[PDB]
């Protein structure tokens, strides 16, 4: 069946270059146009570039004009985007979409009916490092004997994938994880807070285990009531 | 200031028009000296077809009444002996009819009122008999010439106004009329040749262009604009038949603007309705001429009207190249199909001479008619001397700079691939005039003589250098823009003053006595109903003065006379005497007048009668050329070898008159 | 060069309720508009093309309309799986422009936020800087507010905000505010306050602690 | 610069319905939001309902869901509340509160005299 598959993403130092591929299975390319679309983290969709391979027509977004080059070869039924001088604002998920050929546009392009699965590209001059975990015990002056919340804060880790669990996941009620936030120094910081029950927070020293596959870190911190 | 600008523009337009009229009239006086010529010597001054066109004016004014004179013109039986022809729609004698109509009542009123509009005195020519040369408005020649020059003095006004429109500042109008003034010699020739048809028609053509640019620029429409466009499209069509092919290259320019979304719907509808109405009136007034149809001007009107009316059905089209290509295909297909559906269809057989002399320029196809027209030095390619002269005054470099500026601006301020049908692209008159200049330039480069169209558009485009929107904007500042617009004007005067000097320091020759003596012999020793045949240049002069019926004239393209010219010029071929005598007797002529240098072979070969009569008469090749017989008969003063022909007239071995037995 | 503007930047409705999202084009793209929906973490999927023509295979409860340059997407019988972000596209020019987006969430009764304040841990005093956190849980609707001040001191450019997606159980929200100060500035006034203003709470809730 | 006046009042009875209105003078309502609060002994400063600008969606408190309806008129610049199936545990003072924040953060400063009602 017809499908688009993206590959070639990853991590690039700012100002570097990256070439990412879109392979089409099923429909033969050069019978249609293919476009690239950007989803920046937390933003909307943005259009990047377009190529019609029959007679080699390419179009670019004024933002990326002069930095990106879209080129398709019908031999392997693939399209390539070569993007150079990547800035820090080019970190995003890139999608490959299929539309009608420009020569048969005639009343405008058709809607993008088939999309790729998306490839993530991150432009960051920072290196990769393990996270630092700190505890957070409930204040003794508030919610004394009532609602009790215990937290674990993870800071200065890279890259994004980092999983926080409590007592090997046995605790699931009132456990909330917050999306990581990228701050000035270039490292992410998030938190995991669990609404501990009453009765002196269960008189149990909870364990927060943080797993970071890129750094292969399995730090387990112990949090106990103040 | 909103009104002081308009008043100044109008006043300057009128003043430049008057100055141009005075300049042409002065150049004409210097060239010919009508001041001290007898009324029969000015007629001799009018050369080959200028004499054919003025003789009908003379016929109408001399006739007992306007109606009887016009009836004699429409039922003319002496221009082409053997047929009754309509010379009004055949030669386009509407200027002569109008001028004669105005002259007869004017002279009648002046004579009775005791007004002395004509004053003249005896002038002594010396050896020849003294004559009487008359001057004043009441003189027929000055009435005709004043009409022609009054009409042709408004070309300067039209060019000034077009410069002001296409640039939107007076400095542009000044640039355009100053480019016209310094290239006056290469832009017009009315000062030598008043009676020619283009002298009457071109002013109206360029006035129509001006009104069209005004209508396009301001998005005008309505019935008033239709009246304005028709009042200039009708007279230009009644005068100069080739007006039509001008108005076809105008339509091809409007289409190419409409297809770029630069002209609204209602404005385009006004334009095409005015064209339709003007064509209907011009076809009616020209006695249903069949050459009107099967031209490219009727099919063009219909094709453009169809494209304009199927425009709203194509609103949803967004890809501009497809839209432009579809409209172009429709336009070209309709024009070609309609033209061939009447020429080759209903059986109108439009003359194919214009395509016959174009296919000879690039191909080896010769034909007698093409060599007769191509070797004229006036239907040849534009000479490099003209290009060098136009580049010398800086009219081509300036126009080229303006054209490049316009193209860069147009490309950088438009969406080339994608079109919106709800918005008008702006700057439509400038693109109309640029495309007009590019159709005028190709015509002028192929057939010289058609630079009367080329040069005034070069001036109008050069006026585009004063457009603040182009070549800058609000960043240039007023002081800098004005400072560089007087520098250009000062460098135009530097290289343009000598042109005016060399144009005002030229004087013409004092005719030749041979033709007058020949006409004296014709008048004294020939009966009033004799029929003359000879070379085309001399026939129109024999008809204008001596009032003799003739069998061939210089305006020969129309059917039934394109075949008499080959019979007439067979005398210069290698046919036997018997063949030529039978031909001449069958045509019913009595005398054959020609010149001894017509039979003089080298010049450029295949551009002399001897060479021409060897490419389409190979059977007769190897026979003694008839011209040798003529020269020996003239020298020996005996009608021995030429059996039935007599050398009735032979003076100073220039003009020879043979008599048909 | 042509901008698409979606009106309801955030829409909240429950199952079985009619929903309408509107898109406005500055220019006059005739009918080349399309509507997509995206669920978090997955690529978009075409719903409507040409502003009226339902794409094959999608549920028939979606409808499109056009009037002038105002385009409309309508959902009649809202269902649990119809909770995503809806995007508007124009394809009548070269720079293909999308819409800013619309998010449709689950409507529910207003819930009073619960706030807590936590100071830096023991290890925060050895790294040279420490971070204070304000945790808010179980509040509706989406929009809220959190403020940081030390001894009635304004703040700007130092607060880090994290917001979680709508809870799948009670359809609530949680926020976390972080304020980090260096050791040199950590030894300042020992009293730190955290104020939160919520539409469901007329009086802002303030939590203070001593250093 | 602005003020709010609440109509209604009187002694309500079980099984009845309430038709109250709050009128704003000196300021508009379409630009800003509008909220409805209750003040009662033991549990006061309790949120009741909120409407934002025109009817794009109104939020009701958990304990007041299904018995409150709120509408707004710009021409009269008023907010009308309709209540049905009154219960004896609604004895309090109603306040029609206007926020000074355009972002809907809940910046309420003016309360007004409200309308005090008791059951039984
Ligand atoms: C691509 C672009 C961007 C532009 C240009 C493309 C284009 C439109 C091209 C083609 C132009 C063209 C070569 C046209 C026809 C001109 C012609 C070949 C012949 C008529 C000669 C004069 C102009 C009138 C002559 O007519 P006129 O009334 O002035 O005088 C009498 O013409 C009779 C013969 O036509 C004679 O029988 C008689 O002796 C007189 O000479």
């Amino acid at each position: 069946e017809v499908q688009l598959v993206e590959s070639g993403g990853g991590l690039v130092q700012p100002g570097g270059s990256l070439r990412l591929s879109c392979a089409a299975s099923g429909f033969n390319i050069s019978s249609s146009s293919i476009h690239w679309v950007r989803q920046a983290p937390g933003k909307g969709l943005e259009w990047v570039a377009s190529i019609s391979s029959s007679y080699g027509y390419t179009s670019y977004a004024d933002s990326v004009k002069g930095r990106f080059t879209i080129s398709a070869d019908t031999s392997k039924n693939t399209a390539y985007l070569q993007m150079n001088s990547l800035r820090a604002e080019d970190t995003a998920v890139y999608y490959c979409a299929r539309s009608s050929s420009v020569y048969w546009s005639w009343w405008g392009y058709s809607a993008f009916d088939y999309w790729g699965q998306g490839t993530l590209v991150t432009v960051s001059s920072a290196s990769t490092k393990g996270p630092s975990v700190f505890p957070l015990a409930p204040s003794s002056k508030s919610t004394s004997g009532g609602t009790a919340a215990l937290g674990c804060l993870v800071k200065d880790y890279f890259p994004e994938p980092v999983t926080v669990s409590w007592n090997s996941g046995a605790l699931t009620s009132g456990v909330h994880t917050f999306p990581a936030v990228l701050q000035s120094s270039g490292l992410y910081s998030l938190s995991s807070v669990v609404t501990v029950p009453s009765s002196s927070l269960g008189t149990q020293t909870y364990i927060c285990n943080v797993n970071h596959k890129p750094s292969n870190t399995k730090v387990d911190k112990k949090v106990e009531p103040k | 200031y909103s009104q002081t600008w308009l008043a100044s523009v109008v006043i300057i337009g009128l003043l430049v028009g008057y100055i141009n009229y005075q300049h042409v009239y002065t150049l004409f006086e210097n060239d010919k000296h009508f001041s001290h010529l007898a009324d029969f010597e000015r007629e001799m001054a009018y050369r080959t077809e200028m004499g054919l066109y003025y003789s009908y004016y003379k016929t109408i004014i001399n006739a007992p009444s306007f109606l009887e004179g016009v009836q004699e013109i429409t039922h003319d039986t002496v221009t082409e002996h053997g047929h009754e022809i309509n010379t009004l729609n055949r030669f386009n004698l509407y200027p002569e009819v109008i001028l004669a109509f105005l002259y007869r009542p004017f002279r009648a009123f002046a004579k009775s009122a005791n007004w002395q509009i004509e004053l003249c005195w005896q002038v002594n020519r010396g050896e020849l008999r003294p004559v009487e040369s008359c001057e004043g408005i009441g003189n027929p020649h000055y009435f005709y010439i004043t009409g022609v020059f009054i009409v042709a003095g408004t070309v300067a006004s039209s060019i000034f106004y077009l410069g002001v429109l296409v640039s939107d500042s007076i400095f542009g109008g000044f640039l355009s009329v100053l480019c016209f003034a310094f290239n006056h010699g290469e832009a017009t020739r009315v000062q030598w040749t008043p009676p020619l048809r283009e002298s009457f028609a071109f002013p109206f053509i360029i006035g129509h262009i001006a009104i069209l640019t005004f209508v396009i620029k301001y998005k005008k429409s309505g019935h008033s604009m239709i009246l304005l466009l028709t009042s200039m499209a009708v007279p230009a069509l009644l005068f100069w038949q080739f007006t039509q092919f001008a108005f076809f290259t105008q339509i091809c320019s409007i289409f190419l603007a409409f297809s770029l979304d630069l002209i609204p719907f209602s404005t385009a509808k006004t334009v095409i309705h005015s064209h339709i109405i003007s064509f209907l009136i011009g076809f009616l007034l020209l006695f249903g001429n069949e050459m009107m149809i099967t031209a490219l001007y009727f099919p063009s009107i219909l094709a453009l009207g169809m494209i304009i009316y199927i425009s709203p059905l194509l609103s949803n089209l967004k890809f501009r190249p497809a839209y432009v290509l579809f409209l172009a295909i429709i336009f070209a297909s309709i024009t070609l199909g309609l033209k061939i559906g009447l020429s080759k269809g209903l059986g109108i057989e439009d003359d194919a001479h214009i395509f016959d002399i174009l296919r000879s320029k690039f191909t080896s196809f010769a034909n007698f008619h093409t060599r007769l027209y191509t070797c004229s030095a006036e239907f040849d390619f534009i000479q490099y001397s003209t290009i060098e002269k136009l580049c010398g005054t800086l009219l081509i470099p300036l126009a080229l700079i303006s054209l490049v500026t316009f193209v860069f601006n147009f490309v950088k301020n438009t969406n080339l691939l994608w079109r919106n049908s709800e918005e008008i692209g702006e700057n439509g008159e400038i693109l109309y005039n640029v495309v007009q200049l590019c159709c005028s330039t190709v015509m002028a480069f192929l057939i010289m003589r058609l630079k009367l169209f080329m040069t005034p558009h070069l001036c109008i485009v050069a006026a585009l250098f004063a457009n603040s929107k182009l070549l800058g904007g609000d960043r240039i500042s007023k002081t800098i823009r004005v400072s560089a617009l007087v520098g250009v004007i000062a460098i135009l005067f530097y290289r343009g003053i000598p042109n005016i000097r060399q144009q005002l320091n030229v004087k013409g020759e004092y005719s030749n006595p041979d033709q007058e003596m020949l006409f004296d012999w014709i008048q004294h020793n020939t009966k009033q109903d004799a029929v003359f045949a000879g070379t085309m240049p001399v026939m129109a002069n024999v008809k204008l003065t001596t009032l003799r019926p003739i069998v061939n004239h210089p305006h020969y393209e129309h059917v039934g006379i394109r075949e008499r010219t080959l019979k007439v010029y067979s005398m210069f071929s290698k046919k036997p005497i018997a063949e030529v005598h039978k031909i001449m007797k069958e045509m019913g002529v009595n005398y054959f007048v020609f010149q001894l240098m017509n039979c003089s072979n080298e010049r450029r070969p295949e551009c002399v009668y001897r060479g021409m009569w060897d490419e389409e008469d190979p059977k007769n090749s190897g026979r003694t050329a008839l011209c040798d017989l003529w020269i020996l008969a003239a020298n020996s003063k005996d009608n021995s070898r030429i059996a039935p022909f007599k050398i009735v007239y032979n003076a100073n071995r220039n003009y020879i008159v043979l008599k048909i037995l | 060069d042509i901008q698409m503007t979606q009106s309801p930047s955030s829409l909240s409705a429950s199952v079985g309720d009619r929903v309408t999202i509107t898109c406005r084009a500055s220019q006059s793209v005739s009918s080349a508009v399309a509507w997509y929906q995206q669920k978090p973490g997955k690529a978009p999927k075409l719903l409507i093309y040409s502003a009226s023509s339902l794409y094959s295979g999608v549920p028939s409860r979606f409808s499109g309309s056009r009037s002038g340059t105002d385009f409309t997407l309508t959902i009649s019988s809202l269902q649990p799986e119809d909770f995503a972000t809806y995007y508007c596209q124009q394809g009548a020019s070269e720079p293909i422009t999308f819409g800013q987006g619309t998010k449709v969430e689950i409507k529910r009764t207003v819930a009073a936020p619960s706030v807590f304040i936590f100071p830096p841990s023991d290890s925060q005093l050895k790294s040279g800087t420490a971070s204070v956190v304000c945790l808010l849980n179980n509040f509706y609707p989406r929009e809220a507010k959190v403020q940081w001040k030390v001894d009635n001191a304004l703040q700007s450019g130092n607060s880090q905000e994290s917001v979680t997606e709508q809870d799948s159980k009670d359809s609530t929200y949680s926020l976390s505010s972080t304020l980090t100060l260096s050791k040199a500035d950590y030894e300042k006034h020992k009293v730190y306050a955290c104020e939160v203003t919520h539409q469901g709470l007329s009086s802002p809730v303030t939590k203070s602690f001593n250093r | 610069q602005v003020q709010l006046q609440e109509s209604g009042g009187g002694l309500v009875q079980p099984g009845g319905s309430l038709r109250l209105s709050c009128a704003a003078s000196g300021r508009t309502i379409s630009r800003y939001a509008m909220s409805w609060f209750r003040q009662a002994p033991g549990k006061e400063r309790e949120f009741v309902a909120v409407a934002r600008r025109s009817g794009d969606g109104a939020f009701y408190a958990d304990s007041v869901q299904g018995r409150f309806t709120v509408s707004r008129d710009d021409a009269k610049n008023t907010v009308y509340l309709q209540m049905n199936s009154l219960k004896p545990e609604d004895t309090a003072v109603y306040y029609c509160a206007i926020d000074s924040d355009t972002f809907y953060s809940g910046s309420y400063d003016y309360w007004g005299q409200g309308t005090q009602v008791t059951v039984s």
